[PDB]
């Protein structure tokens, strides 16, 4: 499976269409944009209103593959006390510094100025 | 549509990405040094970016320049293609599994099946992807098994099979998983040079005396790895075929 392109889009859940960016981003490698719309919408008909970073790996024969990542702190809140100790373990497979507690404070600090309120450690 | 063009990568622009949506964006596209945000009309943003209107489907643009893939005696057709010729049609929509037929290796494998597959043969299609070769083998009257270590392509292979009116087994795994279903008369493996070289002794173990292994997925320069491993394994060589930078090496055992 020879790779010709890896496209980094960012899209609203359930809302993918064949209009830009999808049309041209995958169209220009001659991937079936329709399969992608229907596939991307199906795997995210779920996550309601969120904003989904998705990489599309397009192969030499026009077939492709796609991985969605988990959305931003922001949406992933909706105030609150400490349960960010319940998002900050539903953040990790969702973040980048397994300092478990190095997220908490970041997400929270952020969480606040959102601002849903504090009661944490 | 309109584009808002911003300088930087998604990760660098992260902080302000939700703002662009709040603003009415439909989608972000990372491009070389910029994030392109698509909007219906311009709307005046605080984000230091710059607006371009862009040419007006994309649907009838990929479709339109995608043609039947001819691999005698087969033709690989998308669902909307029409074909007059006598070729055996293999209907395969370009989807999420490799083996759409628009690659050299897939097409060299298809042609090699025609030259090797005797009616009745049991065929192991190692690395089945879209299932296109296993389907070809049933079209030729062989009993086929497609295996793939990636579980995601299997429902796809079943669906390509159903459209084409044939029913080959598909299961998850590799050679190991396939063994209780064999031994086979014919093995076809569109993979890559190193993998074959590693599997050579076991390709032997999978085939009845007299059977064939049709190996492709092999880059022209990496071919010696394979000629070597197969010689080690006791195989005796048959034809070689090539297209572009790829070879198909056939071997009798
Ligand atoms: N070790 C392995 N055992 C079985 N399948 C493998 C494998 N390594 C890779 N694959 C699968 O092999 C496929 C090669 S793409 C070849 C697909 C198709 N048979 C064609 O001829 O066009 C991929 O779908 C990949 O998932």
């Amino acid at each position: 499976k020879k790779v010709v392109a890896v496209v980094k889009l960012q899209l609203p859940a359930g809302k993918a269409t064949p209009a830009p960016p999808v049309g041209p981003a995958l169209g220009q490698h001659g991937a079936n944009i329709m399969e992608f719309v229907a596939a991307f919408n199906a795997a995210t008909a779920n996550m309601g209103d969120a904003i989904v970073p998705v990489e599309i790996t397009i192969y030499a024969d026009r077939s492709f593959t796609f991985v969605t990542k988990t959305p931003p702190a922001s949406y992933l809140i909706r105030i609150t006390w400490e349960q960010v100790l319940e998002i900050a373990k539903q953040k990790m497979p969702d973040l980048n510094t397994t300092d478990l507690e190095a997220a908490a404070r970041m997400i929270a600090g952020s969480a606040r100025s959102m601002g849903v309120e504090v009661v944490g450690a | 549509m309109w584009v808002y063009r911003l300088k930087g990568t998604l990760e660098a622009l992260d902080p302000i990405l939700p703002g662009l949506f709040d603003g009415g964006a439909r989608g972000l596209w990372e491009r070389e040094g910029e994030v392109w945000a698509f909007f219906p009309a311009p709307v005046d943003l605080p984000y230091e970016g710059v607006w371009e209107e862009v040419g007006d489907d994309w649907l009838e643009a990929w479709r339109r320049d995608l043609k039947p893939a001819l691999a005698p005696p087969f033709v690989v057709l998308a669902p909307w293609h029409t074909w007059e010729g006598a070729e055996i049609p293999l209907v395969i929509e370009p989807g999420m599994a490799f083996g759409t037929g628009h690659h050299e290796t897939t097409r060299l494998a298809l042609k090699a099946l025609a030259r090797h597959l005797r009616p009745g043969d049991k065929v192991l299609d190692l690395g089945t992807g879209s299932g296109v070769l296993a389907i070809a083998a049933e079209k030729l009257g062989g009993k086929a098994l497609g295996v793939d270590i990636d579980p995601m392509v299997l429902p796809q292979a079943e669906a390509n099979a159903k459209r084409n009116g044939v029913r080959p087994r598909f299961l998850e795994g590799s050679l190991e998983a396939a063994l209780p279903f064999g031994p086979f008369d014919l093995l076809v493996a569109n993979l890559y040079a190193e993998l074959h070289a590693a599997l050579a002794p076991r390709y032997r173990e999978a085939l009845v005396p007299g059977g064939r292994a049709l190996l492709t997925g092999i880059l022209k320069d990496r071919a010696p790895l394979v000629r070597e491993a197969m010689a080690g394994a006791g195989f005796r060589p048959l034809e070689e075929a090539a297209e572009g930078e790829w070879v198909l090496l056939a071997y009798g055992r």
